C-alpha cells in the first residue's frame, strides 16, 4: 500500500 | 446436478438484500501461477 | 491556473488513440458499485464493505410477502443514500435500498463507544430507527416407502 | 430478554426507597444520598442549588451507571450546620426559583400575540 | 556497517569497516581465505555453522536466528524464552527439528491423547517395547483421573503431626 | 462444555479492570455447587426461595443421599429445609471468580479469572484495559466464560490466574495491559498546563475517584480565582508513595516543553501524561504501582484514573472530521512540487539509463539497480511529502492530538491520508507488466515512468485516479492474500512450538527439565529469575571514558584531591589518610574495574541496559523521600557500612542453596551479572555524594534489594515450556508486511532445520 | 418476529468497518445543537485514523449538503467532486464548511470544549444479532475447551482446574494392585 | 418578579422562542430535559387486531398507532393505569378507539388519524382526540388499502411519559444556547486559517454586545442568559410543554422533600 | 415501506406531509429543497426523513392477494 | 505565621510557547545582579508584558480540605493580585556558587536563583506565590 | 526416598502454586463443616477463611517437595515463609 521496503 | 453442484458449481441463490441477489448472480470461481 | 483541490492528473499524449473508456468506474462490480468515494477509501477497506453489504437487510424482493422461503429479513422503513454513485441506478438501489441515513456524531462521548462499539439514540430506536421484520419458515412432510 | 422493563427507570420497584441516607466516614459533617429513580435532571440541579450556600463545603453527585437509575449525592457543610437540612434548603430554594420562572412565563405568554 | 568500538580514551565510538554480504554458503572453504577475520565470519545457515564450529556454537546462532525473526516486526520477548527453544532443539548434540517430527511422539506417552485413528498401533509398539510412561502429562493423568504433576500439582499435601 | 456460556463482548467504562459483566440471563444458566454451611444457610435458604427464575437463586438442592431435587418442577420447590451438609447449586453471583477467555488463546493473558458482576442486557462487558491482552474488539467478537466448578478450583483461579496477577507479564516482562483509546486521548488533554478547572466540577471529579479521602487539595491557583490544575486532580487517582522519573529529547528540571513526567508522593509534578507514563510501557507508571503497592491496588487504578479522565472527556468532548485531515494551501503546493521533484529525478535516470550510460551496481542487473534508484527517489518523495504534511497540522488537529497522545495513528497514517498515497507494489516490485511491455492499456509500451508502474501522487483526501485506484487494489489484494496465509500459518506454528516445549518445567533445585527428567538448563534463564519480575536496567560501569569511570567511582583517602569530602560524610576529615580503610576502599575499585572488563566482554557492542532483576534506582527513590534525605547535612554513614554492608548483601542473594561446591558455584554464577549492577549502584562516592543516604536509609535500601530479590526467583513447578512456546508463537502472529527471508517463512524455515534455506548468506569481516 | 436494535447488534457504514451497540442513551442524555438536533448515532474518533476510510468522512460532509439542500449527493468515484467544493456548499448553508457543530452535553446543558463532526451518514443493519449466538450450556445432571485452552491452564499452573474439567463422568472405580507386578489381579 | 425571567421573541401554536436569564446553567438544563423526558401525555399503548388484510404487519401498524399524537391537553385529569383501581383499564385511567377501513373503491384508499373513533367516555375532558395540523384534517397517514383489504382494529390510548417511550413526548426539539459571542470561554473553537471568519455568527450574536478588544479575559462571568426555543408537536399547547415543564420539575424536589419528611 | 410518523432524531410529527410533499412536485413543480422547506421541515434531521423516504407499500398494493 | 521572600522583578520576556493560556516569563531582580526568576503565569487571568515589574512574595501562611468563602470576609491574607500555590520539588543546584530552587504549581513551573536563601526558603512542598500590580 | 529436616536445599520461601493449593484444600475443608482454627472475626466465605488461617500461622497441613529423581524434602506451612 505504501511502497517498496514497507506493506504493498 | 443442477441440485448439488456436481459436474459447488450450483449454489442456493443468495437473497438477503437486491445487490446481494445481482452479485450472486455475477459471481465467477476458479476451482483449484498466481 | 489548476483547481489545487482536485486530485492531480496526466497527459493526453497520445495521438494513437484507439478506443475510450465509456466511463472508469465501470471497472467496479456490483458490490463496489455502492461504495460511496470508493478512491478515497484504502483498497482493503472496499473489499470488507463489498462483503459486509451482503450482510445488510433491505428488502430483497417486493414481493417478500409472497414467499415462503427458509430466511427474510426487512427493513421497517429503508431509506435511499443521501450520497449516491450514478452506476447505483442500474442497481435499483434507491428502489430497493438496505440501510437508513442516520445522523452521525464523532465523538468521544461517555466512552461507551470504544474499540469499535457505538452509542445508538433509544429514543430514535423507539420511533422505529432500524426496526426490521424477521422471518423464518419451517417444513415438513409424511411418510415413504412403508 | 435482559432487557429491564422501562418504567424501572421512573417506578421505585419494591424495596426501595426514594432516598438513602448515609454518614461519610472518610470525613466529618459529611453524608452519602442514594436517590433511587432519578437522574442528572435532578442530580444536577440539586447539586447546583446545594453549592449556591456557602455553608455547604462540599457538594457532588455522580450515576456510576448509565444502565442503573440512581444517582449518588454527596454533602459536607460547616459544624452546626446539618447536610440534611442544607439538602431541604437547596429544595426550597429551588422550589421557589421554579415557580417564580413559571409566573413570568405565563406573564409573557399572554402578552403576545397569536 | 557502523560498529560500536572502545575508543583509546574508553568511550565507546562508532568505526565504519567494510563486510561482505555473500548470497550463497561454503563456511568451511570461506573461512579459511587470507584476509578474513575467521573470528568473525557468520551465516544464517546455522546448520553450517553447527558443522563447522559445533554445536554450541550452533546454539548461539539459531538464537540469534530466532532472536532476528521476532525483532523484525520490532517485537520483544525476554531472552530466557527463546533462550530455552533453542537449548530444547540442541539438547542432544544436534539441530533437532520442532514442526512436528515423529508420527508417534516428541516427549508423550501412550497414554496421552489417542492419536490416529489407531492408537492400538503406538501402543502396540509401547509393549513390544517395553515402553515407560511417566506419567507427567495432563492427558494422561487425565485419564488416570488424577491431577497432573504440574505447578499445582508439583507436590503433595499431608496432614501435619506437629502443631499444637 | 458444560458450565460455560459465549456472547457478543462490549467495553465498559464503570467495571473494574478484573471485573467482567454477566448478563443477567446467563447468570442463571451457569450454576455453582455450594455446601450447606451455618455461615451460609440462609443466603442459601433465600436462593432456593427465589429460585430458577429471579436472579439470585438456585436450579438444584441435593441432600445427603444424593438426591437431585428440580427447584423448577417439585411440589416443594416452596418448601425446603436446607440442612448442613447439602448441597445447593446457586446461580453464578457477584464476584464468583470466573475464567473468561478470547479465542483464538495463544497468550495466557487470554485466559484470565475475573470477578463476576451481574448486569441487566445481554453481551458481556470488558473494562477497556483487558481489551489488548485478549486481542478483543467490540465490532462482534464473542467470548467464553467457564465458571470453576469447586473450591480449590475456585481458589486456584483467583490465586493464580486473576486478571490483576496478570498486569506484569513474562513474555516482554513488562506490563501487557495499560491505559488506552478514550481514556489516553482524554488523559493527555486533561494534563496539559493550560487545562483548569473549577471548584464545582473538581468536586465532582474528586467525588468520582472511589478511594478518594474528601481533602479537597488546595488549588494551584488561589489569587483572582481558585482554579485547579489538571494534573493535579490526576494526582488524586494515584496512590501515595509512587514517584517516577523520565527525561524525554530536552527535558530540564523545567522542562519547558512540559515533557517527560516526574511524578513524588502520588502527586505528579510536570509532564504532560501520555503513552510513555500511563501506557503499557516499560517503566510505566503502571509497572511502577505494580510493583510497589501490589497487583490490587494497580489493578484498582485503572479504574480511578478511567472513572476521572472519562467523566472529564465527557464534559470537554473530542471529535475528528474531514477538517484534520486537510493541509494548508501553500504545504499542498510544496508537497505537490515535491513529488514534481521525483519525477524530475526518476526522468533523469531514465535518459541517462537509456543512453546506456547508468553503471551497473557489482551484482546486479542495470534494469535492477536503475529500478533501484527509482524506487529510493520515489520513496524519498513520499516520505518529504508527508513529513511536510505533519508539520503543518497543528495543535488543534485531532488527528495530531491522537498521535500525540498514543491512541491510534501513526505518521504513515496521516501521510496517506494528506499527502502522497504512495508507491503501489506486488512481490517486491513495482507494478509488472501485465498486458505485453505495459501496465494498463491506456499506457504506451516500455513506459517505466512512475505513473505509469504504480505510485500514487494523490492522497485519499484528493481521491485516486482511475489506474491509481486498480494498481492500490493490485497492492492490496496482495494483502489480503498473505493475510489469509499468515493467519494460518502461524496457527499451526503456535502448535507445533507449544507440542515441543509443553512438558519442560521448573523443578525445586532450580533446574528446567522434561518428562524424562532430562536436563534442559541447568538453572531456568541462566539466572533462577522470573521473567515478570524483571526489568531493563542500565549497567553504569560498562559506559563512558575511563575519566568518566575513575571520576565516578574511585575514592583515595590518601589524596587530599580524589577523597570524599567532609561534607558528604560525617566522619569525613578524620578519615583522610586513613590507611587500614584505603585498603577496603581499593578492594572496591579494583573490583569496579573488573567489573567493567567484565562487561565489556559480555556485552561487546558496549549496550548498557539489559533486562535485570530488582529496580534499584527505585529503590533508592523511594528511600530517599521516605527519609526525608535532605542534600544539605553530611550523612552518618561510614566507609565500613557501605564496602562491607554491600559486600555482605551480595552474599545473601540466594537463587540455590545446595551447601556443595558445586552449587555454589552454580549461585555465584547466576547472581554475577546482578552483583555488577549492584557494585556500581552502591560504590562508595556514589552512595554518599549521588544518593546521599543516611545509614538509617541506606540499612533499607539494602533489605530491601535482598527482598525483592528473593521474590523475584522463579517458582518450582512453573509450566515454563508453554510459557516459552507462548512467548515466542503469540507475537509470531502478528507479522504482516532488505532482501533476505523474515517473517513466518523465516521462522518456518528455522523450526523446521531445512537444510535448503531460500537466502542461504555469509557476512564475512 | 420483528427486531428493535439493542446492545449487541450490528451496524455499519458503506465503508467496510461495522461495530456493534455498546449502550443505548434517550435523547435527553445525548449530547445537542443548538438547533435542538441529537444524533441517531455516536462513532469514535479513534476508529478513523488508522482504516485510511477517508470517503466515510466525505460522504458525510457530503450528505449533510444534500439534505440541506434537498439535492441527491453525488459520491460517485473518479469525477470533479471535492472536499472544496462540497465545503464550500455547506457553508452556503450557514454551516461551519468542514462539518463542524458547537454542542452540548445532555447532563449539564454546558457546551463541549470541542466540536464534533456531525451529520448524516448512511449505516446497514448487519444480521447474526446478539439473541443468537447468547448459547450458554450449563449442564448439572466455539464455547469449547480445546487444546489452546488447556495450554493456557497449563501456562498458569492451574492443575486441578485441569483435572476437574478435562475429566469425564465414568465412575471414579477403586480397583486393586500388585506391587511387583502393576496389574488389576489382585483377589480381595 | 424578581429570579428566573423569561422574555418571549416569537410565540405560536407550534413554537416559543425566548429567552431565560437569572438562572443557573443547570436550571436551565433540567428544564430542558423534562421537557423532552417527563411531561405526561396520551398515547396508544395498545392495539388489538380483529382483521388486517392490509400489506403491513400488525405490530407495524400497531407502531405507528402508538406514534399518532393525540389530545393531552387535560391529561392530568386522567390516570396512569398502574395506579387506577380498576382490572386493566377503564374509562379513569385509559380512552379506547376504532378504526376499520375497507378498501372500497378500485383507487388506492388511504388510512388517516381521522379515521380514528373514541368509543370510550371521555367524561367532559378534552383528550384522545387525535391530533390534526394539516391543511385537509387528514392527519397522519397510517396505512394503504388496496381494493379488497380491510383492517378492523381497536386501540387503547393510556397516560405515559417520554423515558417510557418516545412516542409519549410532547416536544420535538429544543434548541438551546448561550454566550453566542464565546467570552465564557467555555467551548475552544477549531480551525484553518481564522476562528472569527471560519465558524458562522448565530442568531443570538445581535441580541448581546461583541466583546472590546482589549477587555482581559472576564473571568468572573457565570452562564445565565439562555437563548431557547420549545416546538410542540401537539399532544399539547407549546405554551404548556414550557408551563407542564417547570411543573413536573417542580414536583419532583417535592417528591424529595416529602421523603426526608417521612424519613 | 410508508412514510414514518415521526422524524426519528427529533420527534416532529412527518406522517402527515407525504401526500403534501408529491404534489408541491409534480402540480406545483417546485424542487425538494423548497418544497421541504415550505412543509416546515427545517432541520436536515426531519428532511431527510422524507427526502430519504421510498414509498414501497405502493408496490406491494400492486399484488392482488 | 511566616513569609519566605520578597522583591521586584523585571519581566525581560514573556514566551507563550504554543499555549493560549499560560506563558513563561523571566524576569530580573531590581537590585542584586544575581537573583533571577523563571515563571509560569496564567495570563488569562494576570497578563503580563515585557518590562514590567512585579513584585515577587513566597511566604507559607495565611493539610486540612479546602473551603470557599467566609474566610473573603475575614484572614485576607492576599494584599496581592496573583496567587498560586505549588510544591517544592526544589533541586538545590548548588551550581557553581549560587543556589537555584525549584516550586510546582500543579504544572505551572518556577525557578529562583540566588544564594542568600541558605535560610530563606523551605526544603518543603507548602509554599506560596504572590505577587502584586 | 525423604531429606533430613537438616539438608534441605529447597526454598525456606512458599511457591505461588503451594499456596494456591493449600488454600485451595483448606477452603474446601472450610466448606464442608469442618473444624476451623482462627476467630471468625466476621469472615463467612471459606478462602476467604482459609486465607486468615494461612496468615496466622495455623494451618497443620505439610507439602511434600519432591525432586526429579524420586528424594523429596518436607515443609510444614507453619515452616514455610509467606511472602509473594
Ligand atoms: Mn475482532
Ligand atoms: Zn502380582
Ligand atoms: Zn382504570
Ligand atoms: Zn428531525
Amino acid at each position: 500500500i505504501w511502497g517498496i521496503g514497507c506493506n504493498p | 446436478a443442477l441440485a448439488t453442484g456436481n459436474w459447488g458449481v450450483s449454489q442456493v441463490l443468495n437473497r438477503y438484500t437486491y445487490s446481494s441477489t445481482l452479485s450472486h448472480l455475477r459471481r465467477t470461481n476458479t476451482p483449484i501461477a498466481k | 491556473d489548476v483547481d489545487p483541490a482536485k486530485r492531480i492528473r496526466v497527459s493526453h499524449h497520445a495521438t494513437t488513440f484507439t478506443h475510450c473508456e465509456i466511463h472508469p468506474s465501470m471497472i467496479l462490480g456490483v458490490a463496489a458499485s455502492i461504495i460511496p468515494f470508493p478512491d478515497h477509501n484504502q483498497s482493503p477497506r472496499n473489499t470488507y464493505q463489498s462483503a459486509m453489504g451482503k450482510q445488510a437487510m433491505g428488502v430483497f424482493l417486493t414481493n417478500y410477502n409472497v414467499r415462503m422461503d427458509t430466511m427474510a429479513n426487512i427493513l421497517y422503513y429503508p431509506q435511499k443514500p443521501l450520497g449516491t454513485t450514478r452506476a447505483m441506478e442500474y442497481l435499483k438501489f434507491r428502489e430497493l435500498p438496505a440501510g437508513q441515513n442516520a445522523i452521525v456524531a464523532i465523538a468521544c462521548y461517555s466512552g461507551y463507544n470504544q474499540e469499535d462499539s457505538m452509542i445508538m439514540n433509544q429514543s430514535s430506536i423507539d420511533r422505529g430507527l432500524f426496526r426490521s421484520l424477521f422471518f423464518r419458515s419451517y417444513m415438513d412432510q409424511e411418510k415413504k416407502y412403508g | 430478554m435482559n432487557a429491564p422493563d422501562r418504567f424501572e427507570l421512573f417506578l421505585l420497584g419494591e424495596g426501595e426507597s426514594k432516598l438513602k441516607i448515609d454518614p461519610d466516614t472518610k470525613a466529618p459533617n459529611a453524608v452519602v444520598i442514594t436517590f433511587e429513580k432519578e437522574d442528572h435532571t435532578l442530580g444536577n440541579l440539586i447539586r447546583a442549588e446545594l453549592l449556591n450556600d456557602r455553608k455547604v463545603l462540599f457538594a457532588a453527585y455522580k450515576v456510576e451507571h448509565p444502565f442503573f437509575a440512581r444517582f449518588k449525592l454527596r454533602i459536607q457543610t460547616t459544624e452546626g450546620y446539618d447536610p440534611k437540612d442544607a439538602l431541604k434548603n437547596a429544595c426550597n430554594s429551588i422550589i421557589n426559583k421554579l415557580g417564580a420562572l413559571k409566573t413570568n412565563f405565563e406573564t409573557e405568554w399572554n402578552l403576545q400575540t397569536l | 556497517y557502523d560498529r560500536k568500538v572502545p575508543s583509546p580514551t574508553g568511550e565507546y565510538v562508532k568505526e565504519p569497516e567494510w563486510v561482505l554480504e555473500t548470497d550463497g554458503v561454503n563456511l568451511s572453504e570461506v573461512m579459511t581465505v587470507p584476509g578474513i577475520d575467521p573470528t568473525r565470519i557468520y551465516t544464517n545457515s546455522f546448520i553450517d555453522i553447527m558443522e563447522v564450529l559445533g554445536i554450541e556454537a550452533g546454539r548461539a546462532a539459531l538464537y540469534k536466528e530466532v532472536y532476528n525473526v521476532i525483532a523484525s516486526d520490532g517485537s520483544y520477548v525476554n531472552y530466557r524464552h527463546m533462550a530455552l527453544l533453542v537449548d530444547v532443539m540442541t539438547t542432544q548434540g544436534g539441530l533437532t527439528s520442532v514442526t512436528r517430527h515423529g508420527f508417534n511422539r516428541s516427549n508423550t506417552g501412550a497414554l496421552m491423547r489417542c492419536s490416529f485413528e489407531e492408537t492400538v498401533e503406538i501402543l502396540f509398539e509401547a509393549g513390544a517395547s517395553a515402553e515407560l510412561d511417566d506419567c507427567r502429562g495432563v492427558s494422561e493423568n487425565v485419564i488416570l483421573g488424577q491431577m497432573a504433576p504440574i505447578g499445582t500439582g508439583a507436590f503433595d499435601v499431608m496432614i501435619d503431626e506437629e502443631s499444637l | 462444555v458444560d458450565f460455560s456460556a459465549r456472547t457478543v463482548i462490549s467495553g465498559d467504562p464503570n467495571l473494574e479492570l478484573d471485573q467482567v459483566g454477566v448478563p443477567k440471563s446467563i447468570a442463571k444458566t451457569l450454576t455453582y455447587p455450594e455446601v450447606v454451611t451455618p455461615y451460609n444457610i440462609d443466603r442459601l435458604t433465600q436462593l432456593v426461595r427465589n429460585g430458577p427464575n429471579e436472579h439470585p437463586g438456585a436450579k438444584y438442592v441435593i441432600r445427603d443421599s444424593g438426591d437431585r431435587i428440580d427447584l423448577r418442577y417439585s411440589k416443594r420447590a416452596g418448601d425446603i429445609q436446607l440442612q448442613y451438609g447439602w448441597k445447593v447449586e446457586r446461580h453464578i453471583m457477584d464476584n464468583d471468580p470466573v475464567l473468561f477467555n478470547r479465542q483464538p488463546s495463544l497468550h495466557k493473558m487470554s485466559m484470565m479469572a475475573h470477578r463476576v458482576k451481574v448486569i441487566p442486557y445481554s453481551t458481556f462487558r470488558l473494562n477497556l484495559s483487558v481489551t489488548s491482552p485478549y486481542n478483543a474488539d467490540f465490532d462482534g467478537d464473542e467470548m467464553n466464560l467457564h465458571v470453576p466448578q469447586s473450591e480449590e478450583t475456585r481458589a486456584e483461579l483467583s490465586q493464580l490466574c486473576a486478571v490483576p496477577l496478570q498486569i506484569v507479564s513474562p513474555q516482554s516482562n513488562k506490563p501487557c495491559m495499560g491505559i488506552v483509546q478514550d481514556t489516553l486521548c482524554g488523559i493527555r488533554k486533561l494534563t496539559l498546563r493550560d487545562t483548569f478547572i473549577e471548584l464545582d466540577q473538581v468536586l465532582n471529579m474528586l467525588y468520582w475517584v472511589p478511594d478518594w479521602d474528601g481533602v479537597i487539595p488546595t488549588p494551584a491557583i488561589i489569587k483572582p480565582k481558585p482554579l485547579w490544575s489538571g494534573k493535579q486532580i490526576l494526582s488524586v487517582a494515584i496512590p501515595n508513595g509512587i514517584h517516577l522519573q523520565r527525561f524525554d529529547e530536552g527535558t530540564t528540571l523545567l522542562s519547558p516543553k512540559d515533557n517527560g513526567m516526574l511524578i513524588i508522593d502520588g502527586q505528579i509534578i510536570f509532564g504532560v501524561v501520555e503513552k510513555k507514563t500511563v501506557g503499557s510501557s516499560n517503566g510505566g507508571l503502571i509497572h511502577v504501582v505494580t510493583r510497589e503497592k501490589g497487583p490490587q491496588v494497580c489493578a484498582k487504578l485503572f479504574g480511578n484514573i478511567q472513572k476521572v479522565v472519562n467523566f472529564w472527556l465527557l464534559h470537554n468532548g473530542f471529535s475528528t472530521g474531514i477538517g484534520d485531515t486537510i493541509a494548508d494551501g501553500p504545504t499542498m503546493r510544496e508537497i505537490t512540487e515535491t513529488i514534481a521533484e521525483a519525477k524530475k529525478k526518476v526522468l533523469d535516470v531514465t535518459k541517462e539509463a537509456q543512453a546506456n550510460l547508468l553503471t551497473a551496481k557489482h551484482g546486479m542487473t542495470l534494469r535492477e539497480s536503475f529500478e533501484d534508484n527509482v524506487v529510493r527517489f520515489l520513496n524519498e518523495a513520499r516520505d518529504k511529502a508527508g513529513r511536510l504534511a505533519e508539520v503543518n497540522l497543528k495543535d488543534l488537529n485531532n488527528v495530531k492530538q491522537m498521535v500525540m497522545a498514543g491512541s491510534k495513528g501513526s505518521f504513515i497514517n496521516i501521510a496517506q491520508m494528506s499527502a502522497c498515497v504512495g508507491q503501489q507494489s506486488v512481490e517486491g516490485k513495482r507494478i509488472a507488466f501485465g498486458f505485453v511491455d505495459r501496465t494498463l492499456p491506456h499506457f504506451s509500451k516500455d513506459d517505466y515512468s512512475p505513473e505509469s508502474k504504480g505510485f500514487v501522487e494523490n492522497s485519499y483526501l484528493r481521491g485516486l485516479t482511475p489506474q491509481e485506484f486498480f494498481f492500490h487494489a493490485m497492492g492490496g489484494r496482495e494483502g489480503l492474500i498473505d493475510t489469509a496465509v499468515k493467519t494460518a500459518e502461524t496457527g499451526y506454528i503456535q502448535r507445533r512450538l507449544v507440542k515441543a516445549l509443553e512438558d519442560i518445567m521448573v523443578h525445586y533445585d532450580n533446574t528446567t527439565r522434561n518428562s524424562l527428567g532430562n536436563v534442559i538448563q541447568f538453572i531456568y534463564g541462566e539466572d533462577g529469575m522470573d521473567a515478570a519480575h524483571i526489568e531493563k536496567q542500565s549497567l553504569d560501569t560498562i559506559g563512558g571514558s575511563d575519566a568518566a569511570f575513575e571520576k565516578r567511582y574511585r575514592v583515595d583517602l590518601l589524596n587530599t584531591d580524589h577523597t570524599l569530602d567532609p561534607s558528604l560524610l560525617e566522619s569525613g576529615s578524620e578519615i583522610l589518610g586513613d590507611l587500614k580503610l584505603q585498603v577496603l576502599l581499593d578492594e572496591e575499585y579494583k573490583q569496579l574495574v573488573k567489573d567493567r572488563k567484565f562487561l565489556r566482554e559480555v556485552f561487546v557492542d558496549g549496550e548498557a541496559n539489559w533486562p535485570l532483576p530488582v529496580n534499584i534506582r527505585r529503590i533508592i527513590q523511594n528511600a530517599q523521600q521516605t527519609f526525608h534525605i535532605d542534600h544539605t547535612k553530611p550523612s552518618d554513614l561510614t566507609i565500613k557500612d557501605i564496602v562491607l554492608g554491600v559486600k555482605d548483601l551480595q552474599e545473601n542473594l540466594l537463587v540455590l542453596r545446595g551447601k556443595n561446591e558445586i552449587i555454589q558455584n552454580a549461585q555465584r554464577d547466576a547472581v554475577t551479572l546482578f552483583c555488577c549492577l549492584l557494585r556500581s549502584r552502591l560504590a562508595t562516592r556514589r552512595v554518599l555524594q549521588e544518593y546521599r543516604l543516611t545509614k538509617q536509609a541506606f540499612d533499607w535500601v539494602l533489605s530491601n534489594i535482598e527482598a525483592q530479590f528473593l521474590r523475584s526467583v522463579v517458582h518450582p513447578g512453573e509450566m515454563v515450556g508453554v510459557l516459552a512456546a507462548q512467548s515466542i508463537g503469540e507475537p509470531a502472529t502478528q507479522m504482516t508486511l532488505k532482501k533476505v527471508t523474515s517473517g513466518v517463512p523465516r521462522l518456518k524455515e528455522i523450526l523446521n532445520v531445512a537444510k535448503n534455506m531460500k537466502t542461504p548468506s555469509l557476512t564475512v569481516y | 418476529t420483528t427486531k428493535i436494535p439493542q446492545i449487541g447488534d450490528k451496524f455499519a457504514s458503506r465503508h467496510g468497518q461495522k461495530g456493534t451497540i455498546g449502550i443505548t442513551y434517550r435523547r435527553e442524555d445525548m449530547p445537542f445543537t443548538a438547533e435542538g438536533i441529537v444524533p441517531d448515532l455516536i462513532i469514535n474518533p479513534h476508529a478513523i485514523p488508522s482504516r485510511m476510510t477517508v470517503a466515510h468522512l466525505i460522504e458525510c460532509l457530503l450528505s449533510k449538503v444534500a439534505a440541506l439542500s434537498g439535492n441527491e449527493g453525488d459520491a460517485s468515484p473518479f469525477t470533479d467532486i471535492t472536499v472544496e467544493g462540497i465545503s464550500k456548499l455547506l457553508r452556503e448553508h450557514g454551516y461551519q464548511s468542514r462539518g463542524f457543530e458547537v454542542m452540548y452535553n445532555g447532563h449539564t446543558g454546558k457546551k463541549l470544549m470541542a466540536q464534533i463532526f456531525f451529520g448524516p451518514t448512511y449505516y446497514q443493519r448487519l444480521r447474526h444479532m446478539v439473541d443468537d449466538k447468547i448459547h450458554a450450556r450449563a449442564r448439572g445432571p466455539g464455547l469449547r475447551f480445546g487444546e489452546m485452552e488447556r495450554d493456557c491452564m497449563i501456562a498458569h499452573g492451574a492443575a486441578s482446574f485441569l483435572k476437574e474439567r478435562l475429566m469425564e463422568a465414568s465412575d471414579a472405580f477403586r480397583v486393586h494392585i500388585c506391587g511387583i507386578c502393576g496389574l488389576m489381579t489382585v483377589i480381595a | 418578579e424578581e429570579g428566573p425571567q423569561v422574555k418571549i421573541r416569537e410565540a405560536s401554536k407550534d413554537n416559543v422562542d425566548f429567552i431565560l436569564s437569572n438562572v443557573d446553567l443547570a436550571m436551565a438544563n433540567s428544564l430542558r430535559r423534562v421537557m423532552i423526558a417527563e411531561i405526561p401525555t396520551l398515547a396508544i399503548d395498545s392495539v388489538e387486531v380483529e382483521t388486517n388484510t392490509t400489506v403491513l404487519a400488525d405490530e407495524f401498524i400497531a407502531h405507528r398507532l402508538g406514534l399518532i399524537p393525540l389530545q393531552s391537553m387535560d391529561i392530568e385529569q386522567l390516570e396512569y393505569s398502574r395506579d387506577c383501581f380498576c382490572e386493566d383499564h377503564c374509562d379513569k385511567c385509559s380512552v379506547v378507539l376504532t378504526l376499520q377501513a375497507f378498501g372500497e373503491s378500485e383507487s388506492t384508499t388511504n388510512v388517516y388519524s381521522k379515521d380514528l373513533v373514541i368509543v370510550s367516555n371521555l367524561m367532559g375532558r378534552n383528550i384522545g382526540h387525535p391530533i390534526i395540523q394539516d391543511k385537509e384534517g387528514n392527519g397522519v397517514l397510517i396505512c394503504k388499502l388496496r381494493k379488497g383489504q380491510e383492517l378492523k382494529l381497536t386501540c387503547v390510548a393510556k397516560k405515559g411519559i417520554a423515558k417510557e417511550h418516545a412516542k409519549w413526548g410532547p416536544a420535538a426539539a429544543i434548541e438551546f444556547e448561550y454566550d453566542p459571542w464565546n467570552k465564557l470561554k467555555h467551548t475552544d473553537y477549531w480551525y484553518e486559517q481564522d476562528s472569527a471568519k471560519e465558524w458562522p455568527q448565530s442568531k443570538n450574536c445581535e441580541y448581546e454586545d461583541p466583546p472590546n478588544e482589549g477587555d482581559p479575559f472576564d473571568y468572573k462571568a457565570q452562564a445565565d442568559t439562555f437563548y431557547m426555543n420549545v416546538e410542540s408537536v401537539g399532544s399539547i399547547p407549546v405554551d404548556q410543554v414550557v408551563v407542564r415543564g417547570i411543573d413536573t420539575l417542580q414536583k419532583k424536589v417535592a417528591s424529595i422533600l416529602l421523603a426526608l419528611t417521612q424519613m | 415501506m410508508i412514510v414514518p410518523v415521526r422524524c426519528f432524531s427529533c420527534g416532529k410529527v412527518v406522517g402527515d406531509k407525504w401526500e403534501s410533499y408529491l404534489n408541491l412536485l409534480q402540480e406545483d413543480e417546485l424542487d425538494e429543497g423548497t418544497a421541504l422547506s415550505r412543509l416546515g421541515l427545517k432541520r436536515y434531521c426531519c428532511r431527510r426523513m422524507i427526502l430519504t423516504h421510498v414509498d414501497l407499500i405502493e408496490k406491494f398494493l400492486r399484488y392482488n392477494p | 505565621s511566616n513569609t519566605l521572600f520578597d522583591d521586584i522583578f523585571q519581566v525581560s520576556e514573556v514566551d507563550p510557547g504554543r499555549y493560549n493560556k499560560v506563558c513563561r516569563i523571566e524576569a530580573a531582580s531590581t537590585t542584586q545582579d544575581q537573583c533571577k526568576l523563571t515563571l509560569d503565569i496564567n495570563v488569562e487571568l494576570f497578563p503580563v508584558a515585557a518590562q514590567d515589574s512585579l513584585t515577587v512574595t513566597i511566604a507559607s501562611s495565611l493539610t486540612r480540605s479546602w473551603r470557599p468563602p467566609q474566610a473573603g470576609d475575614r484572614s485576607l491574607a492576599d494584599d496581592y493580585d496573583y496567587v498560586m500555590y505549588g510544591t517544592a520539588y526544589k533541586f538545590e543546584e548548588v551550581s557553581k556558587d549560587l543556589i537555584a530552587v525549584y516550586y510546582s504549581f500543579g504544572g505551572l513551573l518556577m525557578r529562583l536563583e540566588g544564594n542568600y536563601r541558605n535560610l530563606n526558603n523551605l526544603k518543603q512542598e507548602n509554599a506560596y506565590l504572590l505577587i502584586r500590580r | 526416598k525423604a531429606i533430613p529436616k537438616d539438608q534441605r536445599a529447597t526454598t525456606p520461601y512458599m511457591t505461588k502454586y503451594e499456596r494456591a493449593r493449600i488454600l485451595g484444600t483448606r477452603a474446601l475443608q472450610i466448606s464442608m463443616n469442618a473444624p476451623v482454627f482462627v476467630d471468625l472475626e466476621g469472615e463467612t466465605d471459606p478462602l476467604r477463611i482459609a486465607m486468615k488461617e494461612l496468615a496466622e500461622k495455623k494451618i497443620p497441613l505439610v507439602i511434600r517437595r519432591y525432586l526429579p529423581d524420586g528424594s523429596f524434602e518436607d515443609w510444614s506451612v507453619e515452616e514455610l515463609i509467606v511472602d509473594l
